[PDB]
């Protein structure tokens, strides 16, 4: 296996995580490594 | 150079309290079905520590068995985990929990599982010919249609660009076919296999997924230190990042107060390497010794979500604070970086997949690029 990614408070304000990651109960499969996890919004 | 299983035997027998726990953690497993059998249901449950040591010694020269070939319908959560299968129910007892929290026990377990890792990366399978490591995988069922399809299907489930065959997905040695199990020379090379070029393209986004993994938790506004033992397991940065034992990481703990923690699970049939989630300069890297088979009370017998048939699956947030793990902290406020401050990556072992292997490109002072392979889990301690 398991792992964590950790982000700073001011960075999280600037980022948009994909729903499958921010709301894990909705996920039904693996996320692909190297695929998008969060994008900058500002 | 003593047999690490023999060192473990002596630890148990030469300490009165561990001797007591090593009996009680088995006595506390109910005799009644389903617990007369291990969680796979394929074998009788082990009921004493001497049979346990005997089996552990035997496993030092075995690769995990793909038992789903001849038994496709039994519980499959412990595929790849022969040690985990033996101690799963003991893990769930009060005495078992105390036993697997003991630091001397976990040093002995580390040495046992690292000795196992030596065999799993040995292409001779401890002296059985130059193709021994490969043949052991075929003998263990890993080239069966069932295993290969499970690996192919698991890799395809995360992408729309699906491939028909294993060789279109994962790198393996030359002239690899299913019949020769892709000419993988040992378990370790199959376990840490890489994706073929372009099968996992690096997205444009500022953060990409570090692991081929199943989302588990996303917590916001986390604390410096928290009561990670209470129901729900609030994350405790101070404990998770090892500020307990390394004052050097304390400033990063403080810098993550109020930040967010995202956690995801890597299945046995998933890609097990680590890729860089961001571009930046490594400012801190550590390895942290800890537990292997420690799970929550809630995951044990009589627990509100126990006994876990595949501990520590339902204790994943808990073990981030005590299991064998590693820490990587990347500074993205650098040229070519996304300018989102410090990003932490905490791979956390589970059971006998607890070897945290940082690649040399992650040394402190170096710059990693988003999507680079930076390490891997291995079977081992
Ligand atoms: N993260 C590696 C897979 C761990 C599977 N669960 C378990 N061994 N209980």
């Amino acid at each position: 296996x398991t792992h964590c990614l950790i982000f700073q408070r001011d960075a999280v304000k600037k980022l948009q995580f994909i729903p499958k990651a921010q709301y894990p109960e909705i996920a039904t499969t693996n996320l692909a490594v190297n695929s998008e996890l969060a994008k900058l919004t500002s | 150079v003593e047999n690490p299983v023999e060192t473990f035997r002596k630890l148990i027998e030469n300490d009165s309290t561990l001797y007591m726990l090593a009996h009680s953690m088995f006595d506390e497993v109910p005799e009644k079905a389903p617990y007369d059998r291990d969680p796979t249901t394929l074998k009788k449950q082990v009921r004493n520590y001497k049979t346990m040591l005997y089996l552990f010694n035997t496993l030092l020269t075995e690769v995990p068995e793909y038992f789903l070939r001849d038994n496709p319908n039994v519980p499959s959560g412990l595929i790849g985990f022969p040690f985990n299968i033996i101690v799963d129910w003991p893990m769930g007892t009060p005495s078992g929990r105390q036993f697997f929290l003991d630091t001397r026990v976990n040093k002995c377990l580390k040495d046992i599982l690292n000795k196992w890792n030596e065999f799993l990366k040995d292409p001779t399978a401890q002296g059985n010919g130059n193709k021994g490591g490969n043949q052991a995988l075929i003998d263990a069922g890993w080239s069966s249609d069932a295993a290969v399809e499970q690996l192919v299907n698991k890799a395809n489930e995360s992408t729309t660009d699906k491939k028909k065959t294993f060789s279109e997905i994962f790198q393996h040695p030359a002239n690899g076919t299913q019949e020769n199990f892709f000419n993988y020379a040992c378990w370790d090379n199959f376990f840490t296999r890489r994706f073929k070029d372009g099968v996992r393209p690096v997205a444009d986004a500022a953060v990409v997924n570090a692991c081929e993994s199943f989302p588990l938790s996303f917590d916001t506004d986390v604390s410096r230190r928290n009561t990670f033992w209470l129901k729900g397991t609030p994350y405790s940065l101070h404990d998770m990042l090892g500020a307990t034992q390394d004052e050097r990481v304390a400033s990063y703990v403080d810098g993550f107060v109020g930040g967010s923690v995202y956690q995801a699970f890597l299945s046995a049939d998933s890609y097990h390497c680590w890729n860089a989630p961001v571009t930046g300069k490594v400012v801190y890297r550590s390895l942290i010794d800890g537990t292997y088979f420690a799970e929550t009370a809630a995951a044990g017998f009589g627990g509100s979500n126990g006994p876990d048939p595949a501990g520590p699956d339902v204790s994943q947030r808990y073990i981030t604070h005590i299991a064998a793990r590693g820490v990587l902290i990347v500074d993205t406020n650098v040229t070519g970086g996304a300018k989102i401050g410090l990003v932490g990556f905490v791979p956390v072992g589970m059971s006998e997949v607890s070897t945290c292997d940082w690649f040399d490109n992650t040394e402190e002072g170096k710059t990693i690029s988003k999507g680079d392979v930076i390490g891997a889990f291995h079977s081992g301690g």
